[PDB]
C-alpha cells in the first residue's frame, strides 16, 4: 500500500556526518513532500525540513539550517537527510512523513535511531538482586552498545518477568530486569538471570543466593 | 517561535467523548495554520489522523475529528475506543515552521485503574566492592501510566544522583518504570534510611530501608 521504508540504527562519535534515507513505495514521489521529524527522548517532537522532490524545492527549521541537508533521487524514489558536526544533543530517533497541502505527515515511516557516543564498546557488570512472592532482579550495569538480552532460567522463567528499558548513566547504559516468584520456591528452586551482550559477545549468569 | 500548548494528559471511558485542545502564543489558530493531529503508539508507531484543521487520514475511524473551537484547535474522539490510549500531537503551520505541542497522554480505560507494585532493593555486596552503591526501585502494575517518583535519604530530598525510566507498557497492559539511585560506596555508608515515593492518581506507596 503506501510504505516509507527508512534505513537502520547509526552508531556515531561526535564531530562526524552521517547520511539516512527514506525510500517511497505506493504512490507517486514527485506529487508528494518529503518531511523529517526529530523525537528525543523527552525533549518532543520537532520539525527539521521538508524536501519537494518534483522540484527538490525545500523548507528547513532555521534551527536546523546549519545541521541538515535534505536531498532526493527521483530515480530511486529515495529522500535523505545528512547531519553534520554530531554532538550528543543529536542523538534521537528520526522519522520521514508524506506530507500534501495542509499535513506534513498522514504515513510515518518506522524511525531510525541514531546514537552519538564517544563511548567504546564495554560489556556489562550484572548484579544479583536479592530481598534477603518474592521478587528478584538483576542489575546490567555499565554496557555499551545497546542492547542486552536478558532471561531466567535460560528462558523457562518467563512468567512474572520484567525487563526495563535501559537509561543512560554516563555514557554507558543500565537496565535491570526482576522475575517474581512463589516464596515457597526460593531457594529451594534455583533462579538464575541469563545476560547477554552480543557486541561484544559477553554471556553471564547470575544465580540470585538470598542476602 | 509560537509555543503550542496541549494539556498533558485526560482520561475517559469507552464509549465516552473527549476533546483535545491545541492553542498558540501568537494568539487565535486560524486555517492557515493547518492544524494537524497525530498518534504515538509504543514502540514508536506514529499515525496521521487530522491535516488542514479537519481532514482524516486515509482510513481513520470516522470517530475522530478535528475542528477550530473559538481560538484553539481541537480533536474530538466520539466514542472512545480502548485502542485509542496513546499519545495524540498537534502541529502548526507557523511562518513557515511546524510546530509541535507537547503531547496530550490519553488514557482510555479499559481495565480497573490499579495501584502500583513498589520493590526498592538494596546495593549487593558485589557491586560495594567496587566503591559503588545503586539502589533499584521497580514500579509494575499501574493503571492509568503516570506516577511520580521521589527519592528520600534520611528524610532529605534527593535531587542528584537518580535517573527514572518513562512507563513502558506491559503485556497485559498496566505499566512499569524503575527508578535508581546511584551513590559512592562513601556515601552509602554516611546515611541510614532510604525511600523510595511514588505517587499514583493522588495516593502515595512508601518503601524505605535501612543500611544495616
Ligand atoms: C512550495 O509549496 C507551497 O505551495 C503549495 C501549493 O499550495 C503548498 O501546498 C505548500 O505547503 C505544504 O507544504 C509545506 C512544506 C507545509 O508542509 C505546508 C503544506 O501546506 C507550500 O505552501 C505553504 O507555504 C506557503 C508559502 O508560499 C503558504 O504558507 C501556504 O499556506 C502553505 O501551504
Amino acid at each position: 500500500e503506501v510504505q516509507v521504508q527508512q534505513s537502520g540504527t547509526v552508531l556515531a562519535r561526535p564531530g562526524a556526518s552521517v547520511k539516512m534515507s527514506c525510500k517511497a513505495s505506493g504512490y507517486t514521489f514527485t506529487n508528494y513532500w518529503m518531511h523529517w521529524i526529530k523525537q528525543r527522548p523527552g525533549q518532543g517532537l520537532e520539525w527539521i525540513g521538508a524536501i519537494y522532490p518534483g522540484n527538490s524545492a525545500t523548507f528547513y527549521n532555521h534551527k536546523f539550517r546549519a545541521k541538515t541537508k535534505l536531498t532526493a533521487v527521483t530515480s530511486t524514489i529515495t529522500a535523505y537527510m545528512e547531519l553534520s558536526s554530531l554532538t550528543n544533543e543529536d542523538s534521537a530517533v528520526y522519522y520521514c512523513t508524506r506530507g500534501g497541502h495542509g499535513y506534513y505527515g498522514d504515513y510515518w515511516g518506522q524511525g531510525a535511531s541514531l546514537t552519538v557516543s564517544s563511548a567504546k564498546t564495554t560489556p556489562p557488570s550484572v548484579y544479583p538482586l536479592a530481598p534477603g512472592m518474592v521478587t528478584l532482579g538483576c542489575l546490567v550495569k555499565g554496557y555499551f552498545p545497546e542492547p542486552v538480552t536478558v532471561t531466567w532460567n535460560s528462558g523457562s522463567l518467563s512468567s512474572g518477568v520484567h525487563t526495563f528499558p535501559a537509561v543512560l548513566q554516563s555514557d554507558l547504559y543500565t537496565l535491570s530486569s526482576s522475575v517474581t516468584v512463589p516464596s515457597s520456591t526460593w531457594p529451594s528452586e534455583t533462579v538464575t538471570c541469563n545476560v547477554a551482550h552480543p557486541a561484544s559477545s559477553t554471556k553471564v549468569d547470575k544465580k540470585i543466593v538470598p542476602r | 517561535q509560537a509555543v503550542v500548548t496541549q494539556e498533558s494528559a485526560l482520561t475517559t471511558s469507552p464509549g465516552e467523548t473527549v476533546t483535545l485542545t491545541c492553542r498558540s502564543s501568537t494568539g487565535t489558530v486560524t486555517s492557515g495554520n493547518h492544524a494537524n493531529w497525530v498518534q504515538e503508539k509504543p514502540d514508536h508507531l506514529f499515525t496521521g489522523l487530522i491535516g488542514d484543521t479537519n481532514n482524516r487520514a486515509p482510513g481513520v475511524p470516522a470517530r475522530f475529528s478535528g475542528s477550530l473551537i473559538g481560538d484553539k484547535a481541537a480533536l474530538t474522539i466520539t466514542g472512545a475506543q480502548p485502542e485509542d490510549e496513546a499519545i495524540y500531537f498537534c502541529a502548526l503551520w507557523c511562518n513557515n515552521h511546524w510546530i509541535f505541542g507537547g503531547g496530550t497522554k490519553l488514557t482510555v480505560l479499559g481495565q480497573p485503574k490499579s495501584s502500583p507494585s513498589v520493590t526498592l532493593f538494596p546495593p549487593s555486596s558485589e557491586e560495594l566492592e567496587t566503591n559503588k552503591a545503586t539502589l533499584v526501585c521497580t514500579i509494575t502494575d499501574f493503571y492509568p501510566g503516570v506516577v511520580t517518583v521521589d527519592w528520600k535519604v534520611d528524610g532529605t530530598p534527593v535531587t542528584q544522583g537518580m535517573e527514572t525510566t518513562q512507563p513502558s507498557k506491559q503485556s497485559n497492559n498496566k505499566y512499569m518504570a524503575s527508578s535508581y539511585l546511584t551513590l559512592t560506596a562513601r556515601a552509602w555508608e554516611r546515611h541510614s534510611s532510604y525511600s523510595c515515593q511514588v505517587t499514583h492518581e493522588g495516593h502515595t506507596v512508601e518503601k524505605s530501608l535501612s543500611r544495616a
